[PDB]
């Protein structure tokens, strides 16, 4: 479908004029990039138990 | 073989 | 709904209706239908016995309502008793403005994540909207200090009409 | 480009400034033009969420493409036609761009060597 | 606020009445209990103080600082009875008598409504923390520092008096509430500019100000474990809190007479931050540590602005918990290897593995990561700096660099490394030391989900 | 960006070819890459950028995780002029580093191809800084050099490890890791490029002499660099060249730079500000 | 105490050689150049006159400076090497097991008891080995830090228990 | 890694030792002071001891090396500097 | 196991590039000391190495037969269709 | 332990007191040398060369091994400049002044080369990117009640 | 030849190119005779402690407190004021505090004389 | 079982949580879960209201 959106949740504070919330923003950048880093991750995190194994 | 392996004692 | 789209203005959901034209299934759909029998539902059936819940006894609360009370223009000099009751009301009124800006700063946020890329063209009324607002809170209470008052914000204004007179005396020239 | 190697290494009135030009009239050099027009409205590309940058006129050649990819989920093989038309179609306003350049070009040849014709004797 | 003071004040006999080795309990206990009763007082009503009567008030600005004096209180006590069981029983009640007497003080103080009250015990907190010092103090120079330590923030105090007593005289009341009411412009007129100068010299002593901030290095690096944290915790704050308390008479001359002490703070601070950069003696790391995240306060201050302020108390009580945290890791490898030099113990982190991430989680809130309340503190007077002139960054930022390299250098030098050869005094820690240690940790990174009720009135 | 984004994908390279340390070599060839990225984000293609960072996050793990197979399983040994003629000795691992160098290199229709010379097509017909574009296509030339020299030196050739082998890595952590990014390199570059919608708009008509100069250059590059690598197996002496000297201690910025303004730094704090 | 001319010029050619690794690289290349660096190094064994000797020296450290590597092949287990006190931060010295705890102590009681022989010996042969070395010390304090070995039968040699007992190399 | 040990050690010591040319099969002994039984010029010891190095992987210090001068000696010069314990 | 050491005769200088080095200090005058040391890399399963090229067209063959069979498939179904 | 009098004390003026102190610092005075006093406060301390901790030899065994410092043996008045990870005085395999001459050398060239690149840009023989609806002033941010000005684009 | 290997501060000469070490006078031959025999010294009775059963606390350095003493509180009893310190302590400290009023200063004049005029942009800006 | 109960404790639960946090709590708050306009095309038909924006007209129709 393509729809890019943002979940905005609990609200740290209203500071003032200024509303800094933990917000999670997310569009293309986002949705494709999250499986390339966890499938680089997983499998370095499959190597990382044959390299580092003696530690 | 297995040896014995210095280690700072971590019960505390 | 439990807010108001009166001040959260939401333009109606332009939403498609899915008609593809290919032989394989679309897998995004059977993808949710699982998660509707999965996640949604169960989290729906805990839901209604929870609301039911908080139905069976329904303990209230309301909103407190401050009365007007004379402000700082009105209040005879060093007269602390009615200057502390200005200057509270100034301060409820200060907060409340604050929120003023708050609610358009979140509308105004809201439109760019929701127009996407057309965001520069289709709401530049709310641009405008937010502008009169921050324009209007700068002669407001911007520039007050930190122990800002209303005594001081009475002094940035008779700065402003000061200079607006002058400004009056010369345009009349 | 032979414009490049011309216009530092050579001359500085005969090749192009790409921030300068258009520097002569549109009508002029041949009389009468067709209109660049677009046939969709100022609404399609706003509700087709089309970016800024691919708003072009090439951009009725694009509106159906993200239809067709979403209308033919997930299939990343099919809109290669229409992803052919939009090529094609860049083709065209590409084309169309280097055109004008020799264009200009050539009616910078039209400016000076005329200019130095009634110079040197009148 | 009588529900803080009787108890404290009750508590004096409670630990004079006490047995002989129960002392060190019932102290602990009631003073926690003192604490917990001191969280009462986080809800500031919506744009008042929390008015109790004419002798004592509070406000969202004192409420932080009030409670992590009482949370002090058991901190102190608890990082106090490893050199002290070594002492006769009178010694160590009087100790214990003394940070209550100075508790006390300090409570007194933040809830003092008016200015010559708060004047009294301000200054007032010099007697136990004198004494705390020179007693107890384990070295030589300790002698110099209490004379170094005394002078100095009384040299500033004394030119106070003379201004809040003409202030009476002249404006009339003195109280927190009507000079605020009460408020008139400043004029420029000389007379005006020393009475700037005398309202505000007595505060900036105590913070300290660079170049007037000697007396920090010489009684940190040698005051009792106990009274080395309230004095970098609290008693720096106290000079803080006076900042926005008397900056209410002071305009507009604030704007012009400020200058020279922007200029000291923001060059201070590179300059006791490369201070930092290289120091032998590890407590005297921190206490300098201390003059630049306190030189940011100045700043935050003296420009009076929002922002600004509310900038300035959440790393004013950010940096007292971090400050006197790292003060305690000092203390415990100073226990075991029986010196201060930092090459001297190193490579700890084999030895120590718990000690190891408490020394670590210590400098990263030292280093102002976010969002731990020293980012939430220190970003925020960035913003209003900058508002202000767009070269304090290039100060102001470099500082946060200037932070980085030294605030890790004590951690890559003590903790990481090679252990020492020699040393083989380093027996497993206590679990006193590494609870204390945790008690100083949980409640910051528990307070970074609320910063609302650090952010001060101006929140 | 487009200044800073051509001098460190040449200048990082340039330092790249003269070292001897798989992990200096590959990290240095991601800066290079890096450098790359910001180029193609500085002349308004900001898409394309992001998809570099996906193909670049493929192929350039498994070339350090292929880079870490070898290196324990060769007794942790990191020097490049003592491992020699890896090739038959680990099949996978020598085949995992040959399709990931020829991804991070070109190879078109494999994952470099659907992000990287698209880039250098895209800053080609561009309002670019004429110099920077010339840093892009050298650098790119620059990306086979060491390249090669990571090829050449470790897999090709004679061996020269210490005389007791442990070469193996039939351990089935690092074969089946190795495939799971192996496929990645083979088929993601042709999946994300055909799946995103066309975020940019497309560049078509051009001479046919600048559409392939990242399959020249690259080409290019990969003759000399492999002529002048085997003129080290040539018997005859090399002479120490100043210009090798300056690449291979990393283009000189550390001796100095680490050194002339931390000295400053630390001795100001002491005879001035401290003392 | 002082590199005499024949332990200098041994010391070049271990670091020439060390060099020329990094350069020839190919094994091939290396025992063609290193003869040829052999044979350049034996011409001048006649050379008589030890003036010349630092002559002849004198323009070989420059020239080796001249064609230094300028990354030179260290080896990983030695300084400038990569697994240089890689494997340090595990190897927790031994006094550190007596403050152990018992719970700690009853899980390893052979080794418990066995260390416990190993620490009456040091401390039994602690007053033989101290004053073994006084007695044939020299005048005016240690001249040379070589300490003197075990003389008579049963003494352990003065000096022992940090060299003995050091942590393995590889502790894991 | 099997840990190495003495008669991998010295079997490993010898193997190079014999492997090199002038170097006489049926001297190799051990105990062999080189210079004083095998002739071999004070040049030639330094650039074994490299022979002896890539063996087992670890420098060996030139301090150590000149010191180290026997098939015996670098078998036992080896195992300790590798906490070798059989 | 025991890691069986491998016999000294397999080493010599023969068939190795080596042999190439011998002739040259030979003609200088002095003599090859540590040749059979080096000859195992040059020699046995170790030598006979691939050449740059080759090593990139690794699985050429079975791929180019994986190609035509696969183009034949593609080209019969479609023109056929 | 040690005694107040071995602490360091004022400038050894005297020759004598110049051994005192070398005596003192546990070196000969020989090797000793004091500080230049320009009023710095510097004192006896021994100043000593520019020699970081890598500097020293790594092979030999110290009590100190992670800094390579013996017992009791009188440390530089600037170690933490030169200690291991710090500021570093080994000898660079060239010259500084050469190490120096290439990096300005370098970076100023590839600056100047860099301006001289803007001022000749490379772009194709190509023009224009024509834009519909009068450069779409309105999607531009532009404001609807000021109707954008006559703009369109040809063909030929 | 190569250029030769000139020395800096921060580029130290090596052992190997030190014309110093080239020449063993026998003066020097007993001047680096004796560096044994205080290293000796000062081993053997470090060793001595740190074997020591006995000895269960730390070893104190003498050369380790006496540094921490000259970089401490030993520094102003050997501190003489001449105008070397003089000029250094003006340099380096009312030096860079007036220069940072001055380019604030300026930089401040100029930012309220836009606004007294309306030469800023603020209209967004409100947060302060 | 090892991976299903994995499933179940580390993506079932967490998943519902995080649902019923975003279905009934957050989202109970306007502007909080904002997402990009439905991007439909001249052609299609769309929902709220069953109509139909119109086909594109009638294209140049080119060809290459
Ligand atoms: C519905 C509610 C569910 C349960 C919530 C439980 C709490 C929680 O997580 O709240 C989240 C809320 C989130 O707020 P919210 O706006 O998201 O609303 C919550 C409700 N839902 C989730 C449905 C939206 O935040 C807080 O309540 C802030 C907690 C801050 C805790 C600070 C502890 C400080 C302790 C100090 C000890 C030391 C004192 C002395 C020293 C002081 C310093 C010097
Ligand atoms: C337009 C298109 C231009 C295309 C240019 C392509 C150039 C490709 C690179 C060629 C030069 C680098 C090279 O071949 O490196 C490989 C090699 C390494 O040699 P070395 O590091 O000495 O190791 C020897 C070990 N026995 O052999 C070497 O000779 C290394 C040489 C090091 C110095 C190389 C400097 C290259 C500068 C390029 C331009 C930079 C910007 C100006
Ligand atoms: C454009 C460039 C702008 C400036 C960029 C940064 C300049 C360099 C800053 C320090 C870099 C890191 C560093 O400290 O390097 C020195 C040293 C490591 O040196 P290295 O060559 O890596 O050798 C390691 C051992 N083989 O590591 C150490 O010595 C670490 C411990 C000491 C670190 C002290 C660093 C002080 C830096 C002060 C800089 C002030 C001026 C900055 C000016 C630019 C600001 C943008
Ligand atoms: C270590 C030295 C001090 C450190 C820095 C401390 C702060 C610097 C300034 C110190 C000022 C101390 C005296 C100020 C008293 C209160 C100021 C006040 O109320 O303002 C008056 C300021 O008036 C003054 O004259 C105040 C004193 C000015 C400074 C002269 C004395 C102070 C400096 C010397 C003594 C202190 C230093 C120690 C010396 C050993 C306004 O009164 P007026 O002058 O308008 O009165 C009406 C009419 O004009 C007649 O007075
Ligand atoms: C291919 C390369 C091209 C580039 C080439 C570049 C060559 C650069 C190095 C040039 C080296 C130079 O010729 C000679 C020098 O440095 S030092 C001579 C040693 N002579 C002495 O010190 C006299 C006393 N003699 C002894 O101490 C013993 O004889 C000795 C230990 C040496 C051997 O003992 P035994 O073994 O015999
Ligand atoms: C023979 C083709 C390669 C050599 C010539 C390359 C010329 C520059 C190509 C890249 C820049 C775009 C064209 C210009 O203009």
């Amino acid at each position: 479908t393509g729809q890019e959106m943002i979940i905005s949740n609990w609200h740290w504070m209203t500071l003032q004029t200024v509303e800094l919330s933990l917000s999670f923003k997310m569009d293309y950048f986002s949705v494709m990039f999250i499986p390339v880093a966890l499938f680089v991750t997983w499998s370095i995190m499959e190597f990382s138990m044959w390299y580092m194994h003696s530690d | 073989k297995r040896l014995f392996i210095i280690k700072p004692s971590g019960f505390y | 709904d439990s807010w108001d789209k009166d001040v959260y203005p939401e333009p109606p959901r332009r939403t498609p209706a899915p008609a593809p034209q290919t032989s394989l299934p679309n897998p995004v759909t059977y993808l949710t239908k699982i998660f509707d029998l999965l996640v949604d539902r169960p989290v729906t059936l805990a839901r209604e016995f929870i609301e039911q819940q908080h139905a069976k006894n329904r303990y209230y609360y309301y909103h407190r309502e401050f009365r007007r009370v004379p402000d700082i223009t009105e209040c005879e000099e060093k007269d602390i008793l009615c200057m502390f009751e200005a200057e509270m009301q100034w301060r409820r009124d200060y907060k409340v403005d604050q929120e003023i800006v708050n609610i358009i700063q979140e509308r105004l946020k809201a439109c760019q994540q929701r127009e996407g890329e057309s965001y520069r063209q289709n709401c530049a009324k709310e641009l405008e909207q937010f502008t009169q607002v921050s324009k209007a809170f700068q002669d407001r209470y911007s520039d007050l200090g930190a122990h800002y008052s209303a005594r001081k914000c009475l002094a940035k204004q008779k700065q402003r009409m000061l200079a607006e007179r002058k400004a009056a005396k010369e345009a009349a020239a | 480009g032979a414009h490049l190697a011309r216009r530092y290494l050579g001359d500085a009135s005969k090749e192009p400034d790409p921030l300068r030009m258009p520097t002569f009239p549109p009508d002029y050099g041949f009389p009468e033009r067709k209109e660049r027009e677009m046939v969709a409205t100022q609404q399609e590309m706003n509700d087709a969420q089309l970016m800024l940058q691919q708003r072009d006129y090439c951009a009725h050649y694009l509106i159906q493409l993200l239809k067709c990819k979403r209308d033919s989920f997930p299939n990343f093989l099919a809109c290669k036609h229409e992803q052919h038309d939009w090529d094609y179609c860049e083709h065209l306003d590409y084309v169309k761009r280097m055109k004008e350049f020799e264009r200009e070009r050539r009616l910078l040849q039209r400016k000076k060597r005329r200019e130095q014709r009634e110079a040197e004797m009148a | 606020m009588l529900k803080i003071i009787i108890p404290t004040t009750m508590l004096l006999p409670m630990t004079w009445m006490s047995k002989h080795n129960m002392i060190w309990i019932n102290a602990t206990v009631h003073s926690l209990l003192i604490s917990l009763i001191s969280l009462s007082l986080l809800n500031q009503l919506g744009e008042n103080s929390l008015n109790f009567s004419l002798t004592f008030f509070s406000d969202s600005l004192s409420a932080p600082l009030l409670v992590l004096t009482t949370w002090l209180l058991p901190l102190m006590l608890m990082a106090s009875q490893s050199h002290l069981s070594k002492e006769t029983t009178t010694r160590k009640k009087l100790y214990i008598t003394m940070l209550i007497l100075l508790q006390l003080f300090l409570i007194m103080t933040f809830t003092a409504t008016e200015l010559i009250l708060f004047y009294i015990l301000f200054e007032a907190t010099l007697v136990p923390t004198l004494i705390i010092i020179t007693r107890w103090g384990n070295q030589t120079e300790r002698l110099n520092a209490g004379l170094y330590f005394l002078f100095y923030t009384l040299a500033g105090s004394l030119p106070l008096l003379v201004a809040l007593v003409y202030i009476q005289n002249t404006t009339g009341s003195l109280n927190f509430l009507i000079i605020h009411y009460w408020s008139h412009p400043l004029s420029n007129s000389w007379s005006n500019i020393f009475m700037w100068l005398a309202c505000i010299m007595a505060f900036m002593v105590k913070m300290p100000l660079y170049g007037l901030h000697l007396w920090l290095p010489k009684a940190h690096v040698e005051a009792p474990i106990a009274g080395s944290m309230v004095l970098a915790a609290v008693l720096l704050k106290l000079g803080g809190y006076g900042m926005m308390r008397i900056t209410t008479i002071l305009n507009p001359l604030t704007n012009y007479m400020a200058y020279p002490f922007l200029m000291l703070s923001m060059w201070g601070m590179i300059m006791t931050s490369s201070i930092c950069l290289r120091q032998t003696d590890l407590k005297s790391l921190i206490a300098y540590s201390s003059v630049s995240h306190m030189a940011l306060v100045i700043v935050a201050i003296m420009i009076q602005t929002p922002w600004s302020f509310m900038g300035a108390t959440a790393l004013m009580i950010a940096h007292g918990l971090t400050s006197s945290m790292l003060f305690c890791l000092a203390n415990t490898n100073y226990e075991r290897v029986h010196s201060r030099t930092m090459i001297l113990a190193r490579g700890l982190q084999t030895l120590l593995p718990l000690m190891a991430t408490w020394w670590l989680m210590a400098s990263l809130t030292n280093l102002a990561l976010p969002p731990s309340i020293n980012l939430i503190g220190e970003l925020f007077i960035i913003t209003a700096s900058f508002s202000w002139s767009n070269i304090t960054i290039i100060l102001m930022g470099m500082n946060m660099m200037i932070t980085a390299l030294y605030s890790l250098y004590m951690l890559i030098t003590t903790q990481r490394g090679k252990y020492t050869h020699h040393i083989n005094n380093i027996k497993a820690s206590f679990t006193r030391e590494n609870a204390l240690m945790a008690l100083h940790i949980l409640p910051l990174l528990l307070l970074t989900l609320n910063p609302k009720m650090i952010l001060g009135p101006l929140y | 960006t487009l200044c800073l984004g051509a001098i460190t994908t040449l200048f990082t390279a340039l330092c790249a070819i003269t070292q001897n340390d798989i992990k200096k070599i590959v990290a240095f060839s991601t800066s290079s890459q890096l450098g790359l990225m910001m180029v193609t984000i500085g002349i308004n293609q900001p898409h394309l950028a992001f998809l570099h960072i996906c193909m670049h996050a493929f192929f350039k793990a498994m070339l350090f995780m292929c880079s870490g197979s070898i290196i324990h399983s060769l007794n942790d040994e990191q020097d490049i002029r003592k491992m020699g003629g890896l090739y038959k000795a680990m099949p996978f691992t020598t085949t995992a580093l040959i399709i990931g160098s020829l991804a991070l290199t070109g190879m078109p229709y494999l994952t470099g191809f659907y992000s990287k010379d698209l880039i250098i097509e895209a800053v080609n017909m561009s309002y670019t800084n004429a110099w920077a574009l010339l840093m892009t296509l050298i650098a790119t030339s620059l990306t086979a050099a060491y390249s090669t020299r990571i090829i050449f030196f470790a897999f090709l050739g004679k061996p020269r490890f210490p005389p007791l082998v442990l070469i193996n890595e039939n351990n089935p952590l690092l074969i089946n890791s190795i495939k799971r990014l192996l496929i990645g390199s083979i088929f993601a570059g042709f999946i994300i490029s055909n799946n995103i919608p066309p975020m940019t708009v497309p560049n078509t008509t051009m001479p046919l002499y600048m559409k392939m100069t990242a399959l020249i250059v690259t080409i290019m590059g990969f003759m000399l660099a492999l002529e002048l690598n085997n003129t080290t197996y040539y018997l005859k002496f090399k002479y120490p060249s100043q210009t090798y000297k300056f690449s291979n201690m990393l283009g000189y910025y550390p001796s100095i730079m680490h050194r002339l303004p931390t000295y400053h730094n630390l001795s100001m704090s002491q005879k001035s500000a401290s003392s | 105490a002082y590199l005499t001319h024949q332990q200098k010029v041994l010391r070049l050619y271990k670091r020439a050689l060390r060099h020329l690794e990094s350069w020839c690289v190919h094994r091939d290349k290396y025992r063609y150049f290193a003869c040829l660096m052999r044979a350049r190094f034996d011409e001048h064994k006649n050379e008589k006159d030890m003036v010349k000797a630092t002559q002849l020296l004198r323009q070989a450290e420059e020239e080796f400076w001249y064609g230094q590597h300028p990354q030179p092949y260290i080896f990983p287990e030695s300084p400038g090497g990569t697994s240089y006190e890689r494997y340090e931060c595990y190897k927790v010295p031994e006094w550190c097991l007596d403050d152990w705890h018992p719970s700690e102590k009853a899980m390893y009681p052979d080794y418990f008891a066995k260390r416990e022989q190993w620490k009456r010996l040091r401390r039994e042969s602690w007053e033989r080995e101290v004053k073994q070395l006084q007695e044939e010390t020299p005048p005016g304090g240690p001249r040379t830090e070589a300490l003197p070995p075990a003389r008579k039968e049963g003494d352990l040699p003065p000096l022992w228990w940090h060299i003995v007992t050091r942590p393995r190399e590889r502790p894991m | 890694a099997p840990p190495l040990t003495l008669e991998a050690i010295k079997d490993r010591v010898l193997y190079v030792l014999k492997l090199y040319d002038k170097i006489d099969p049926e001297k190799l002994s051990v105990n062999s002071h080189f210079m004083k039984d095998l002739g071999l010029d004070s040049l030639d010891q330094v650039e074994i001891i490299m022979a002896m190095e890539d063996e087992f992987g670890f420098e060996i210090p030139d301090i150590d090396a000149e010191k180290l001068m026997c098939p015996q000696e670098i078998v036992d010069y080896i195992a300790d500097k590798k906490d070798v314990y059989e | 196991s025991k890691m069986e050491l491998p016999d000294y005769k397999q080493w010599k200088i023969e068939g190795t590039p080596l042999e190439t080095v011998q002739e040259k200090l030979a003609a200088r005058g002095l003599r090859d000391p540590w040749g059979r040391n080096e000859a195992w890399r040059y020699s046995g399963g170790f030598a006979n190495n691939v050449s740059f090229v080759g090593a990139l067209l690794k699985g050429f063959k079975w791929g180019f037969a994986a190609f035509v069979v696969a183009v034949g498939a593609e080209y019969y179904l479609e023109s056929q269709n | 332990h040690v005694t107040k009098d071995m602490f360091p004390g004022p400038y050894p003026k005297t020759p004598e007191e110049r051994a005192a102190a070398a005596k003192k610092y546990n070196m000969r005075v020989e090797d000793y040398e004091p500080y230049p006093d320009d009023g710095m406060g510097y004192g006896d301390y021994p100043k000593l060369p520019d020699r970081s901790q890598q500097e020293r030899d790594p092979w030999y065994d110290w009590d100190h091994p992670d800094l390579r410092l013996n017992w009791g043996e009188p440390i530089h008045w600037d170690l933490d400049m030169y200690i291991r990870n710090r500021v570093d005085t080994s000898p660079t395999p060239v010259s500084w002044n050469t190490m120096c001459k290439h990096l300005s050398g370098f970076v100023a060239f590839m600056l100047f080369m860099f301006w001289v690149g803007e001022i000749y840009p490379s772009y194709q023989p190509v023009g224009p990117k024509q834009y519909p609806y009068n450069d779409l002033y309105l999607e531009r941010g532009g404001d609807p009640t000021k109707e954008p000005e006559p703009v369109v684009h040809y063909e030929i | 030849s190569f250029p030769k290997y000139k020395p800096s501060r921060l580029a130290t000469l090596p052992a190997t190119l030190d014309p110093a070490e080239y020449d063993i006078s026998p003066e020097t031959r007993k001047a680096q005779a004796e560096r044994l025999a205080i290293r000796s010294r000062l081993k053997r009775e470090y060793l001595l402690q740190y074997n020591d059963p006995n000895r269960l606390g730390v070893i104190e350095d003498p050369a380790l407190i006496r540094w921490t003493y000259a970089r401490s509180a030993n520094i102003y009893p050997n501190f003489r004021p001449t105008p070397k310190t003089s000029l250094l302590g003006a340099l380096f400290g009312i030096g860079p505090l007036f220069f940072w009023y001055y380019v604030f200063k300026t930089d401040r004049d100029k930012k309220e004389k836009l606004i007294q005029e309306g030469k800023l942009d603020q209209t967004f800006n409100i947060s302060y | 079982y090892r991976h299903s109960i994995f499933a179940v404790t580390h993506v079932l639960i967490p998943v519902w949580i995080i649902h019923y946090y975003l279905k009934y709590h957050v989202t109970a708050k306007p502007y909080t879960v904002v997402e990009r306009k439905p991007r439909i095309f001249p052609g299609d038909t769309i929902l709220e209201t069953g109509e139909v924006i119109p086909l594109m007209k009638e294209f140049p129709d080119q060809h290459h």
